[PDB]
Formats: C-alpha cells, structure tokens, sequence
C-alpha cells in the first residue's frame, strides 16, 4: 500500500533498477538513484462488489 | 636570459623553392606553438580530483605577412596546389637573430603546403599599402638552440 497525500495505490512490485554513484574511499556508498514500476491489485469479491452488475 | 632579446629581427627562408631576396622578407610571423588534447575519468572512490591522460600532439597553421609583391616564386608555388590540386610540400626556416645578423635560436618547420592566400580590401578614401597573406599547413617542427 502506497501513501502520500491523496494518493493511496495497492499492488505489486513488477520492475527495479538501482544505480550507486558515489563512494567512501573505503568503498562504501552514500548516494543511489531507484526507478520503480507498480501494478494494480484488485481481490474478486471487491471487483464484483464495484461492478454493481445490473432484465435480471 | 639576464636581458632578454626583442622580436624584431627574423629571417624566413625556403627548401624546394628557387630562392630571390624578395622571398625571404616578411612583415610578421605567427604560429610557432603546440598543444596536447586530453581525456578525462573519474575513479569511483576518489573524490579528489579526476584523472587526465594525453591523447595527442597539435600544431596551428603557419601564417606569413608582408607588402604585395607581383613576382613572388612562393605565391607560383601557392597558385599550383590551390587552382590545379598539384602538391608539392617544402620545408622551411624561421630564424631569430642577434646583433651579428646570426641565429640566435632557429625553428624547423616540416612538409608544408598552402591552405590559404588572401590580400586586403581596397579603399579609395584611405592612405594604405596593399597587404598580402599566406597561411601554411605543416606537420610539426623542432628547435635547434
């Protein structure tokens, strides 16, 4: 589940990539850029439930 | 040197060319110098400064200054390579000179060949003398002192 403000989003994890950009002499990162890709997760009872699915 | 000398007193002289007095007298002279490109990287871990290496050795053109002269061998030698595409390179001598009218440090110049030749513009309300330029290619040169 995913918030910020007026955002609220459930899903799933589909892609990652991370970058690592600067370093300690020593060899230990400090700085590191993520892109993220989200899909969308909706259970079956609930899908139902919104299509309120209406001669019947 | 304790006292350093002035620019004023040279001699241009010419390998290939049939030589006249007239040939070896110029105005001004100008790019005897070099320079080396570089390439740039930055080591992951050193956050001091980036590293630099050398990659190649440059020369400007040479460029000749004088007064119009109308039977110069070296503006026949221009005029062969810049209308037929005849080549023919020279080398030549830049020699800096002492009170005794001898080199006090000379320049090598090698396998030159013409890349431009222009005169200056005309003017009817203007007391001037007519000005001829001559720009030279060559490969690199070396100094004898």
């Amino acid at each position: 589940m995913i918030t910020w403000g007026s955002l609220l989003f459930k899903g799933y994890l589909k892609e990652m990539d991370i970058e690592y950009k600067l370093f300690r002499p020593d060899g230990t990162p400090i700085r590191a850029m993520a892109t993220t890709k989200i899909g969308e997760f909706v259970e079956e009872e609930l899908r139902t439930a919104q299509e309120n699915n209406q001669p019947d | 040197t304790y006292y350093p000398p002035s620019s004023f007193h040279f001699l241009v002289e010419f390998t290939g060319i049939d030589a006249k007095n007239n040939d070896h007298e110029f105005q001004s002279v100008s790019g005897l110098s070099v320079d080396i490109d570089t390439e740039e990287f930055a080591e992951g871990g050193e956050n001091r400064f980036k590293h630099k290496f050398p990659v190649k050795t440059k020369y400007p053109n040479l460029v000749l200054k004088r007064g119009v002269l109308v039977d110069s061998k070296v503006i026949s030698w221009c005029r062969d390579a810049i209308e037929d595409f005849e080549f023919k390179p020279i080398d030549l001598t830049v020699k800096l000179l002492n009170e005794e009218h001898q080199p006090l440090m000379t320049w090598n110049v090698v396998h030159a060949y013409p890349v431009k030749w222009s005169v200056e513009d005309f003017n009817a309300q203007e007391s001037k003398m007519a000005i001829e330029s001559v720009e030279l290619s060559y490969n690199y040169f070396k100094t004898i002192v």
